[PDB]
């Protein structure tokens, strides 16, 4: 869940990479 | 950057600075 | 909604709201 | 559209989607 | 107003519609 | 996509909810 | 305030933002 | 309206506070 | 416009307001 | 910086004009 | 170019988002 | 700066990070 990779802890932009469709 | 976990509205925003119109799944 | 453009991180604002907790798919 | 809490920002978003040229009253 | 309607009630499309001029 | 209907295009609130999960 | 144009939501958050608590009239 | 002052043309910070309560 | 505390995105959103084109530093 | 003067305390119009370049 | 360019107040918002109250330069 | 180099043209994630105090 991105919520528990990026807001229940922290995350960096670069992560968000993995999320784009 | 070295920001912290982001939440709600900031989490969407984080997503489409990074993705853009390549497009995202928000949930 | 009414008659006008939504472009950029404003099509995502408007997903935003109008989806809530649901959600949404931004593609 | 998901009845929720709207505000601030995202309130005011909201009725100009919604509105959008209408016009709108926000107090 | 709106705020007090939408933000500390519960807001809806039906009461946003209610404040287009 | 959503872009093209509502960006490009004027797209109808009934559009955009379809991309509501 | 300055010398650019201010249209669509970007006008609506400058109204937002200047009038505050007051609140506004989108006309 | 504010949108032909502020959005057709340039306004001033005075002329969008004619728009605040 | 009112006279508060202005912090975060709120100050962002104000010194461009103001200053435009014209930039800031914002620290 | 404008965030110690604006943020901590009270600023205002003339105040952030002071911070355009 | 999937990613558009960052203009206005768009800019500003990437700009704050990704440098945080640590501060950045607008210019 | 920054403007010219994200508006006029495109940039990346990097190079804003490079505006940062
Ligand atoms: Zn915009």
């Amino acid at each position: 869940g991105i919520v528990e990779q990026c807001c229940t802890s922290i995350c960096s932009l670069y992560q968000l990479e993995n999320y784009c469709n | 950057f070295v920001n912290q976990h982001l939440c709600g509205s900031h989490l969407v925003e984080a997503l489409y600075l990074v993705c853009g119109e390549r497009g995202f799944f928000y949930t």
